[PDB]
């Protein structure tokens, strides 16, 4: 009768046909990852091109339904996914050239290597060679060569490729009614047509900006502690007031201080929580770790897994002849068929990784009853943030003592809590301003505020101000450091890490309140609390059928990001960092560099 | 009908007549060869004490989640557009998972069903037409598209389906008490001759 029946019947046609087509591509990917073969990788690509071709042809009728006079949120969200053209707006010459730029940038990044100036025959590749140099090796000379030469060999070559990448991408986004491809990344959290829950694209720039200033009181104190400890290892290059060198951060891109935990040990004499040996004595295995991990999900009050879940899942690498991808990855094969790929070992690192991947399944399994176009997460933060809150609570010794892995005689005090707590801030607090730094730089490059010749200059200036990091050797305009990152070269958005990190503590504080936990959040444990899982599943089941801002208002108590639950997690850490910074300077001074004279 | 080699489609649901015999309803209840079994108005163990004028068995295959639509007073794609039951339905429904029998690699396309219809069906009505569901004023001209849709679609009965999507061999046992005499009455007990 009315025009509304067209969209309702059109989406029902797509939801029936797109469903089985997508599962064929999802299922072929499972076959390839379980058995790396020339046959499976081809069927994986063939199934992918088949489904993608169906998405393109369906866009014709999707654009025949204007959504101006439509008030149905369900009709608007589903059709908007297909009405967007994306890369189809440009000719085949520009779209193919963009793929030529991306594939070339990935190969230059993957095949990157640095050779020893004292031993040219010995050269280390990106993984596992150069990653170990920045992570494990404490030699000042080796870290400088791996950092500096990487920017000269890989960073310089990716500079002219990143230019066409930004230019070609901006034309695609601008044709799709955006300001730039930076704004295109900001459209993930876009909300419109819902009173009291709208959200503009540009509001993400102010949220990461506002939350960054609230992180500075915590980050500036940790940076002084890390600079002070690294100053003792490298006193001839690090000043007590100046900045930290970029090649001493712990990685080839300056994102995490997790590898610097051995140099920033708060108390080296006190013990820590580790149930790796405890599992070996109890005759545990990959299945029992996954099985006992499910008992946590059931005890908190979340749905259990199916029989085919554990039977059809992968627990180890089935030989070299049929070598599988050992990366932890949650899979949605469809029709209620959920599985996980992982080569699980008997160790606490895999104990929490098992809970991390199981949390991803609980995300997808919740909104599995939604329509196909709406059978997805509301945003990238909601997808990955829920996985960490389940593993962090499991990492609490309260859950380990209950299951029987950690002995009850294990002594807990404020001393050992700082060993655990400060280790996380090196990962969280030592990375939060870095993501805001990189995405702010990229967002300015997409808009065009920073010219192409001023990439390295503005990038170096931003490193001294935002994070307080200085390069080991000065770089001229021919360099391009952030182009050498995996996410930047492979066309990924890194802002999801910043939003995921803050959302992790927001959901944590919401469930810690549901679990009736008092005090800081780092001592929180939601085990055996049926109210914890019940409150979460009500949010997981929403999918992308409702605004993401609504999901936060009724759970964590806000609509945008916030630093409030962060200091509650690192509450005693701020005190500990203050006493340690008595013999140092909080913050940083941009005038100092390791090559100063 | 409970163990048929092939079942008719849902929109093309078949019907078999049962009369002029003795009907043991306790064998199915105690066979434990089903996934769900529910009778409306009467217990399954008591049907042997009751004869009826006519008894029909509507056979078809539906997904696990669609089993809820088969009951008096329900609505949905299967209840309204494929196979409807009356509000005063006092029969019985048996369901048996056939994932190991009817599932096929890539889906069993022989079992299909209607998603949309110009009007809702009546109780025990069937419609196997191929008319295009018209929503707008323009004619479809025998092809779907804008405000036009092909109403029939195939099922995705694959071996990897879940409990909510696997195939289930379902049969609806309806009873009828008319003015005509009985035709099928249950088995009576017997004992030795003293």
């Amino acid at each position: 009768s009315t025009i509304e029946e067209q969209a309702k019947t059109f989406l029902d046609k797509f939801n029936h046909e797109a469903e089985d087509l997508f599962y064929q591509s999802s299922l072929a990917s499972w076959n390839y990852n379980t058995n790396i073969t020339e046959e499976n990788v081809q069927n994986m690509n063939n199934a992918g091109d088949k489904w993608s071709a169906f998405l393109k042809e369906q866009s014709t009728l999707a654009q025949m339904y204007p959504l101006q006079e439509i008030q149905n949120l369900t009709v608007k969200l589903q059709l908007q996914a297909l009405q967007q053209n994306g890369s189809s707006v440009l000719s085949e010459d520009k779209s193919k050239r963009l793929n030529t730029i991306l594939n070339t940038m990935s190969t230059i990044y993957s095949t990157g290597k640095v050779c020893n100036p004292d031993n040219p025959q010995e050269c280390l590749l990106l993984e596992p060679g150069l990653n170990e140099i920045m992570a494990n090796s404490l030699d000042y000379n080796e870290r400088l060569w791996a950092w500096e030469s990487w920017r000269s060999e890989v960073g310089k070559q990716l500079r002219p490729l990143y230019e066409e990448y930004v230019v070609l991408k901006n034309e695609m986004a601008r044709a799709n009614h955006y300001e730039d491809y930076g704004d295109y990344w900001r459209g993930d959290y876009e909300v419109n047509g819902v009173d009291g829950y709208d959200y503009s694209r540009g509001q993400l720039i102010e949220d990461v900006e506002h939350t960054f200033e609230e992180i500075k009181p915590l980050y500036e104190h940790l940076h002084a502690y890390v600079r002070a400890k690294l100053m003792n290892a490298y006193p001839s290059y690090i000043s007590p007031i100046g900045c930290l060198p970029a090649h001493l951060l712990g990685d080839m891109w300056g994102r995490f201080w997790t590898n610097l935990y051995s140099l920033t040990v708060p108390f080296g004499q006190k013990p820590n929580i580790d149930v790796t040996d405890a599992m070996v004595d109890q005759a545990w295995d990959a299945q029992r770790i996954f099985k006992e991990a499910e008992k946590f999900f059931v005890s908190v009050g979340l749905p259990n897994m199916t029989q085919g879940f554990w039977e059809n899942s992968m627990l180890t690498d089935p030989g070299n002849v049929q070598k599988a991808v050992c990366h932890p990855t949650a899979w949605d094969l469809g029709k209620g068929d959920f599985r996980i790929l992982m080569c699980t070992k008997v160790t606490m690192d895999d104990f929490l990784t098992a809970h991390h991947e199981m949390g991803h399944i609980q995300y997808d399994m919740a909104y599995a009853a939604q329509p196909f176009l709406l059978r997805n997460g509301a945003n990238e933060g909601f997808h990955e943030a829920v996985g960490e809150i389940m593993s962090l609570s499991a990492a609490t010794p309260k859950h380990l003592k209950s299951i029987g892995l950690l002995s009850p005689d294990f002594q807990e005090d404020n001393e050992t809590e700082i060993n655990f707590l400060l280790k996380q801030a090196l990962t969280i607090v030592g990375t939060l301003p870095f993501t805001y730094m990189l995405e702010k730089w990229r967002w300015m490059v997409f808009k065009g505020e920073i010219p192409k010749d001023q990439w390295m200059k503005k990038w170096w200036e931003m490193k001294r101000e935002i994070v307080g990091v200085v390069e080991p050797v000065p770089h001229d305009e021919t360099y391009c450091d952030p182009a050498s990152l995996f996410h930047v070269s492979n066309d990924y958005s890194f802002i999801r890490y910043y939003t995921r990190t803050l959302y992790q503590f927001q959901f944590q504080e919401a469930l810690c309140q549901a679990a009736k936990h008092e005090g800081p959040l780092h001592k929180c444990d939601i085990s055996n609390s049926t109210e914890a899982g019940q409150k979460l599943f009500n949010m997981l089941r929403l999918g992308k059928s409702e605004p993401w801002t609504l999901a936060l208002e009724n759970v964590v108590g806000a609509k945008n990001m916030n630093v409030r639950p962060l200091l509650n997690y690192f509450e005693p850490l701020f005190t500990w960092l203050k006493d340690q910074n008595k013999n140092s300077f909080v913050g940083w001074s941009t005038d100092w560099s390791p090559y100063a004279d | 009908v409970f163990n048929a080699t092939r079942f008719a489609s849902v929109y093309a649901w078949n019907r078999k007549r049962i009369s002029n015999c003795v009907a043991d309803y306790s064998v199915l209840y105690n066979s434990a060869s089903f996934s769900t079994f529910k009778c409306y108005g009467v217990s399954p163990t008591k049907l042997n004490d009751l004869c009826f004028t006519n008894v029909y068995a509507d056979s078809f295959v539906i997904r696990g989640d669609e089993v809820r639509q088969i009951a008096p007073g329900q609505t949905g794609k299967i209840a309204d557009y494929n196979y409807k039951l009356p509000d005063d339905f006092t029969g019985c429904v048996i369901a048996w998972n056939s994932n190991n029998l009817d599932s096929k690699v890539g889906g069993n396309y022989n079992y299909r069903y209607r998603l949309f219809r110009k009007s809702n069906l009546k109780p025990f009505e069937r419609d196997i037409s191929t008319e295009i569901y018209q929503a707008g004023s323009k004619p479809c001209n025998g092809v779907e598209g804008f405000n036009c849709y092909f109403p029939l679609q195939s099922y995705g009965f694959q071996p990897t389906n879940g409990v909510g999507y696997q195939p289930y061999r379902v049969v609806v046992l309806s009873f009828e008490l008319l003015h005509a005499p009985a035709t099928v009455c249950g088995p009576k007990k017997s004992t030795n001759l003293v």
